[PDB]
């Protein structure tokens, strides 16, 4: 019993290009459709 | 790092499927193995 009163502190740093990319956000992924004309990017396969 | 395996029960022709990748970038030279 602010500015005097401990706050916890975390600092994070993400590396890149040392090694193959492995730590990143997830794959928001949604439902698929039948039979109609659509413009899919599946998993990397960017065709229509 | 890509391995591929397959299991048969040394003559004729097979072909080998890949298991896994790992994405570890260890330079390498050396495959010293295990009796």
């Amino acid at each position: 019993t602010v500015g005097y009163q401990p706050y916890r502190v975390v600092v994070l740093s993400f590396e890149l290009l040392h090694a193959p990319a492995t730590v990143c956000g997830p794959k928001k992924s949604t439902n698929l459709v039948k039979n109609k004309c659509v413009n899919f990017n599946f998993n990397g396969l960017t065709g229509t | 790092f890509k391995i591929y395996s397959k299991h048969t029960p040394p003559q004729g022709f097979s072909a080998l499927e890949p298991l896994v990748d790992l994405p570890i970038g260890i330079n390498i030279t050396r495959f010293q193995t295990l009796l």
